[PDB]
């Protein structure tokens, strides 16, 4: 099949996803050298957007399980989960990094 | 009607004796994509035991958040996109300031 | 009492109500922050995805109730984020109204 | 507007993520370099044979 | 007269500008609170995983443990023991690790205009605890049923 | 694509510029209501527009 072709360009895209993530905060973020509100940073235009399309971003399915935790079926089960959980990490600084 | 290759579809023919009533009864499975719909002389299909009917197409979502994010992002970066409308703005902001 | 049928009959209940095994809600508009979050806490420990009467927390299916509880409560942040943007451009404008 | 180009810029990335493209396709294996066999043309949805 | 205007017009100026400032650091707080928001659904994004062992559910949990109570300290400060969000009665520590309230549900608020008024502050009870029109409640069963069968 | 309050989530300016108007129609500039005809003491409006 040879998936790998675009399977390179989804992690080039995850770094193309951590540099907007870095776009948006070196951006959006405040000034406090002058305690300042950056300028794009607290416009009702930009935390909206970021935060909603970050949780359009995240949305997620159900799936099954081996078992220990969450719903349960047996110690197998049934799950709610998303991409990051096979998929991808997801950085307390936002970012992505691959596993 | 096995014979015409109708696609993903062929027709097997069963009996009924029951309600000290007997009878010649008919089935068929269709995979769902189209409206299974049909033409016949009404007349020769009541000496069938038939009449003309239906069941409708009825898909199945994979909620294509990645393509449902596109979307967002289509009318986001779109001139409908509400930060291109503050962008606008910023346009008649300035002209304001210049007149 | 009967006779019933195969469908309902009808009586009148009672006129006020303080506490009663009653049925279950987890997502309401008056918002409980942190008690929300103390039951989330709960169901998260235990693993519970969902809750039965019979459990020994009978009623709390926490963690699926919560995301739907909290993304109603994050929708009420955001507007006041809304509101609170909207603040400084008014009072801006009024110290811009007074500059002039 | 310069990081509008940024969301600009991933959006296409985005756009990526909602196709399946390769991911239908095919490629075949071979045993010799020179002096050839036989060559077989493949795509999306040939057996994995 | 003109110069009692202007003479005015300036005290509004800076009653404006103090504000305006703690305006900008107000919503600069506001969404910061909102981050961790935003960081506590993520960990328990993962968390949803079913082979985890009980002290994996500890092991993300004791971090959302932390931002909740660190929510409350956030939530419970002051500019000068000015709490942020004490209603018209601001002078208040106005929460506690429970989520219950020690401020009031009114605004505080500062004349600007020819008799005009300009209320701002967060009653941080309605914060707490007000309801939105678009919403609903939810309701379902706790017994659960099953094919008995066998 | 808005919910209703999410649309309502814009109106919060939109009261403040109707508000907007109203202060700057009700003016008394120079303690002198322009906007009130001939009898520029009188404050023109009741805030809503009467």
């Amino acid at each position: 099949q040879d998936f790998e072709g675009v399977t390179k360009a989804m992690q080039d895209l995850v770094d193309a996803y951590n540099d907007l993530v870095t776009n948006l905060n070196a951006a959006t973020d405040y000034n406090s050298e002058t305690g300042t509100k950056g300028t794009l940073q607290g416009i009702s235009e930009v935390n909206s957007i970021r935060s909603s399309i970050l949780a359009d971003l995240f949305d997620s399915q159900v799936v099954d399980g081996t078992t220990e935790d969450a719903n349960g079926n047996k110690v197998n089960t049934k799950v709610m989960l998303s991409m990051q959980d096979f998929g991808l990490s997801l950085n307390d600084a936002g970012t992505l990094s691959f596993d | 009607i096995n014979s015409k290759g109708i696609e993903g579809l062929k027709v097997k023919v069963e009996s009924y004796n029951q309600n000290n009533v007997t009878g010649f009864r008919l089935n068929f499975s269709g995979d769902g994509s189209s409206d299974f719909s049909i033409k016949g002389d009404a007349n020769i299909l009541k000496e069938l035991g038939l009449s003309d009917v239906n069941i409708t197409s009825k898909p199945i979502e994979g909620k294509g958040i990645f393509s449902k994010l596109k979307a967002t992002l289509q009318e986001m970066t779109g001139k409908d996109g509400s930060i291109t409308k503050y962008d606008e703005s910023l346009t008649n902001d300035i002209k304001s300031l210049n007149t | 009492a009967p006779p019933f049928t195969t469908t309902s009959t009808v009586q009148n209940g009672p006129n006020f109500s303080f506490s009663a095994n009653n049925s279950l809600t987890i997502d309401e508009p008056n918002v409980d922050i942190i008690k929300d979050l103390d039951s989330m806490i709960d169901a998260v420990l235990k693993g519970n995805m969902r809750a039965d009467s019979e459990s020994e927390n009978p009623r709390n299916t926490g963690m699926q109730g919560a995301l739907e509880r909290l993304d109603h409560l994050a929708d009420h942040v955001s507007k006041l984020n809304t509101t609170m943007g909207a603040y400084h451009n008014t009072i801006e404008g009024v110290n811009t109204r007074t500059s002039f | 507007t310069e990081i509008k180009t940024k969301l600009l810029s991933f959006q296409t990335a985005v756009s990526s993520l909602a196709d399946a493209t390769v991911f239908a396709k095919r490629k075949v294996v071979g045993s010799i370099s020179d002096n050839p066999p036989a060559s077989l043309t493949v795509n999306s949805g040939v057996a994995l044979q | 007269r003109l110069e009692y205007e202007i003479k005015t017009l300036e005290q509004v100026k800076e009653s404006t500008s103090r504000a305006q400032e703690m305006t900008q650091n107000s919503m600069k707080a506001l969404q910061d609170m909102v981050k961790l928001l935003e960081d506590f659904k993520v960990k328990v994004t993962q968390a949803a995983s079913d082979s985890n062992s009980q002290t994996s559910r500890e092991a993300i949990a004791k971090e959302l443990e932390r931002i909740k109570e660190s929510i409350v300290q956030l939530a419970n400060t002051s500019v000068n023991g000015q709490y942020l969000f004490a209603g018209s009665q601001v002078a208040n520590k106005p929460f506690d690790s429970n989520g219950n309230y020690y401020g009031d549900k009114n605004n505080i608020n500062v004349v600007t205009g020819a008799g005009t008024e300009s209320p701002y502050n967060i009653p941080g009870w309605d914060l707490f605890f007000k309801a939105d029109g678009d919403y609903k409640k939810q309701i379902s069963t706790n017994v659960s049923f099953t094919d008995n069968r066998w």
